[PDB]
DNA sequence: TGCGAAATTCCATGACA
DNA sequence: ATTGTCATGGAATTTCGCA
DNA sequence: TGCGAAATTCCATGACA
DNA sequence: ATTGTCATGGAATTTCGCA
């Protein structure tokens, strides 16, 4: 306040006042002759007040701020005081957009084995089909073979009578789904827990986390799309066909179909491939143990160059789910208890509970 | 000459009627004969119209070359005839009165009959829910000459339901006394 | 057909077939014992159809439809008559998805001064706030100078009702707008025809080509959230002081704020700036004068490794506006009359007509 | 002492009563001193409630240092005051009976009620429909002291409305006729 | 022992409510 | 307590056929 | 005639239904 | 008949204060 400002005026240093500029007073304040014009240099106990007028114009970040405050006023270090405000700003901290990428993305890898890990899905609602609304759609990990089921709703229900028809085949160890209502329910928990299932959950709203039936999804939609072309949409006849055709559809990078990953050996099935008519069936099965486990595995991408990862303590932000209309996209900010991966970690939330969350749905708090 | 391979050939048939249970009185049996894979497919009926209902489930899942069966009239009607004709599928007849499929097969289809009149005693109704769980029980159950379950011969792996326990298959005192006292 | 294959088998060279392969017959057909093993070699007249038979099991591109084919058969460059078919196939043409990207984007000159070019824009549904649902908002294209106007329905009517408002300031030479139904009215064109105003509009469905307003929505909301937290969104009364704040911000990028850009000198609102305080109006104008003409303008960033630009003749396909569920994303193939700009086309449409459009709404027609 | 700048300094007063147009029977007229920029605003009277109101409309756009008036009740009112006050205008005003502005806003008041009074005859009515064109025309009229119009000096550059034909502003023969007709 | 053409591999792009 | 994916078609690169 | 720190500029990121 | 934009806050770079 007034003190500092006072040995100023009578021509002793203050550190962080540079000593070859000329402080005087004038209209009752402290001023000071800078190369873009006289400015006020206000007491210390003011400084916040000003940072803050300036910021709530139009609540603007640094640069912004700055520029209004500089108009009117020099001190040492303005930057340090606007950010100090922009850091405890709580209206900017949920309400402005990040600057910075999440981090690249985890290749997890293959299942070693088919019914190792299932991954599962519901797409629609489609236009009405023999009453039928949407697909159920299950995508073994390890082989790409996919289980398409019809149902009215996306229901535990539904889900319960086609896996009860699909586990007829075989019991997988882990089902990965995301966190839809049919999945999370205590009905499909006890289900699983009674066969030996583990569920496995998505982070919330991370549909890349089931990439793996995501991806199946799209390929399904596009041939039920394709065959449906100049023809009414009546898809629950073509559910089998196009189970039956992607299932068999070779992928270019691994240069075998679902089906021979699953079986080794083609069936009765169009330009069925017959490289091992002359094995026995143990050599065949021998041979499929071999290309099983040599399969194309990607790798995690380069970081984009300004990206972050997150570290245990850090203050970020969830973001909102579903936000209203004129409201924030982001929660108050939160501390990472853990990290599990570089892009998936535990924190504790906006209320006070432990939340297991996607980096691609956090940005960190701004300003430290 | 090739050696056999799952999808080679199919071997069908029905059993029943069975009690009603959910609205179902037979099963199709399907047995691959490589493997000796079992599916079992409930139906209202020994119809043609049941078998390729049914069939059509199955065939979306993998084609057989060959389809085997007996002469029962579901399989040598001219539409059954025409479905497998669509699906490239051959169609086999035993001889009537002569049925006939391979060892293995044989073998295997009995293991159904008498599982599936194992656990009907006590609830002769509730065997639509247990489909399931008979045909992992058939399909995780060693075979004396192969070293392997059809499991194993199918995927090429190990299961994640062994069925350790190689059971009884026997109908047990008491399980003999209220299977003669349900056919009163 | 026969004729080709008859001279293969009795040892004759034809070209194409590889002369040291050993070309028989067996079970009735052409054989050949191929590094991969024994294929068929079909007569050139059978072709097309087990292209068409094997591209169809699933409606796959080059390398997944050739694999299946090769399961069976071998001729001279099978991926020729693979890509014919896929050029041919509709449903594949329409349903698939690009992957070649939009070539870099423009960065149209600022206007010169105010008042040449007028951005305007709807923002809305908002919720009901004194009846009101919607904002009109105008952007001056130079300054960025922003008008606010609330509205019951972004109609043409609401629009008129505030544009004689605004106008009674300054009429632009042209006003810019998307084609929402507001602005694409007879009665708006009369409106503006009336006033010597040019209508200018974005090709269809592509936001960024009202870019300068767009972008100041996001600001507009942004800042509407911000003074809204833990309120209800009683909006109406704060769009007055959004507009004053917002004209009143600096771009960090420009040292300026739009209401500098349009007067040369800051009214009565806080932090005004008074460097031309001794400046007459004249000098002050001038330095204006100057200050528009050397604002930071942006320039066209590099293409993205795979993108295409349109060619005249080039067949190309629009994208679907609002497809329904499980029908194609992409028209039929059109042809580009005339490129008004890199990243602006003519088209040859659909039914018959010309259409202005975006690259951004258009794939190039792919296997030529 | 500094040049006079826009901003510097609003002269505004009421013109009215006049016949109803759409509801409204004033005309709120605001002349910035530097520039001779006009704008007006319609209410439906020369209450403090509807200056505000009006006001609120302009310095959403841009807020003067000063505002400049007569003793009307509308500007002499405690909430006007408390209005200026807390948007940071000085209020002033001339002595009663004693109206003073300066040359160039006393002309153009001037020029605005002869303008209102030449456009009104013939269609008292309609006036609220010509207000922007009226501003148009008075803030692209050249300033013979200045050499320059209003919106030149407020923004610096030419209009895309030059209003060439600088005007009679003078009542024809048939206008004084219905003019002195309308007053029957 | 190198050439022109074909075949195969690479890989950015975009869509899975 | 978890984690992107992969068909697609031009382009880049490798291999093939022949000498 | 170079240093440490502050100030300014750069610029990827993301949102405008 | 047309065409992206620009606030944001860390990082990179330049300038400032002093010697
Ligand atoms: C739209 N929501 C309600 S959602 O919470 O995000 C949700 C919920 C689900 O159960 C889903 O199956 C899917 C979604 C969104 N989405 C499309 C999508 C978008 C981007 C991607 F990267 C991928 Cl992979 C997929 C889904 O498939
Ligand atoms: C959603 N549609 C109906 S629309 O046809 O696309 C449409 C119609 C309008 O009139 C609009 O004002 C806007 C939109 C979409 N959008 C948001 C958006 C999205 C991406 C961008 F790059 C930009 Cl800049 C803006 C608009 O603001
Ligand atoms: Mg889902
Ligand atoms: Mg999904
Ligand atoms: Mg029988
Ligand atoms: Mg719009
Ligand atoms: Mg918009
Ligand atoms: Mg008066
Ligand atoms: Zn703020
Ligand atoms: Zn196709």
């Amino acid at each position: 306040l007034d003190a500092e400002l006072d040995q100023l005026l009578q021509g002793h240093y203050i550190k962080g006042y540079p000593k070859q500029y000329t402080y005087f007073l004038e209209d009752g304040k402290v001023k000071v002759s800078r190369p873009e014009g006289v400015k006020i240099i206000p007491p210390q106990s003011d400084r916040q007040k000003i940072v803050l007028q300036a910021h709530n114009l139009a609540h603007t970040g640094r640069e912004a701020t700055l520029l209004k405050i500089a108009n009117l006023y020099w001190w040492p270090n303005m930057r340090k005081d606007v950010v100090k405000q922009l850091g405890r700003c709580q209206q900017c901290l949920i309400t402005n957009a990040s600057n910075k990428a999440s981090g690249p993305i985890l290749r997890p890898d293959r299942p070693q084995k088919p019914f190792d890990k299932f991954f599962i899905d519901y797409i629609g609602p489609l236009p009405p089909s023999q009453g039928y609304l949407y697909v159920l759609v299950v995508v073994d990990g390890m082989t790409g073979f996919t289980w398409l089921y019809p149902t009215k709703a996306p229901s535990t229900s539904a889900t319960v009578k086609s896996l009860n028809v699909l586990t007829s085949i075989a019991i997988p160890k882990v089902i990965h789904s995301d966190q839809g209502a049919a999945f999370t329910s205590s009905t499909f928990a006890e289900w699983a827990k009674e066969r030996g299932i583990h569920l496995e959950f998505s982070t919330p709203y991370h549909p890349q986390s089931s990439g793996k039936v995501e991806r199946k999804n799209s390929d399904i939609k596009r041939l039920l799309t394709k065959l449906l072309v100049g023809r009414p949409t009546k898809w629950y006849d073509l559910l089998p066909v196009v189970q039956l055709a992607l299932n068999n559809t070779y992928s270019p990078v691994l240069k075998y179909t679902p089906h021979q990953l699953l079986f080794g050996i083609d069936s009765n099935t169009p330009f069925a491939n017959q490289d091992t008519l002359d094995l026995t069936r143990e050599e065949e099965l021998s041979l499929l143990q071999e290309i099983r486990t040599s399969l194309y595995h990607p790798s995690t991408p380069p970081a984009s160059s300004r990206s972050w990862s997150p570290v245990v303590g850090q203050l970020v932000q969830e973001r909102v789910a579903r936000p209203a209309s004129l409201r924030p996209r982001w929660h108050k900010p939160s501390t990472v208890l853990k990290v599990l991966n570089p892009r998936t970690v535990v924190i504790l939330d906006h209320l006070g509970n432990n939340r297991t969350v996607s980096i691609d749905n956090l940005k960190p708090t701004s300003h430290q | 000459d090739r050696p056999q391979k799952p999808f080679d050939k199919f071997f069908i048939d029905y059993i029943g009627p069975l009690p009603p249970s959910q609205g179902y009185l037979y099963v199709l049996v399907v047995v691959d004969g490589m493997t000796g894979f079992t599916w079992l497919y409930p139906t209202k009926a020994p119809s043609t119209s049941a078998t390729v209902k049914s069939l059509n489930v199955l065939t979306s899942i993998a084609i057989p070359k060959v389809i085997h069966s007996d002469q029962g009239a579901a399989f040598t009607s001219s539409t059954f005839a025409e479905w497998a004709k669509e699906r490239g599928i051959h169609l086999e007849f035993s001889t009537p009165y002569h049925p006939q499929s391979s060892g293995k097969v044989e073998r295997k289809n009995s293991d159904i009959k008498r599982l599936l009149t194992k656990l009907l005693v006590g609830r002769p109704t509730k065997w639509y829910d247990l489909l399931p769980v008979v045909q992992l029980a058939l399909n995780n159950t060693y075979s004396p000459v192969l070293k392997y379950t059809p499991h194993q011969l199918l995927f090429g792996i190990d299961s994640n339901t062994p069925f350790a326990n190689q059971d009884t298959l026997d109908l047990t005192r008491e399980e003999e006394l209220s299977l003669l006292q349900e056919i009163r």
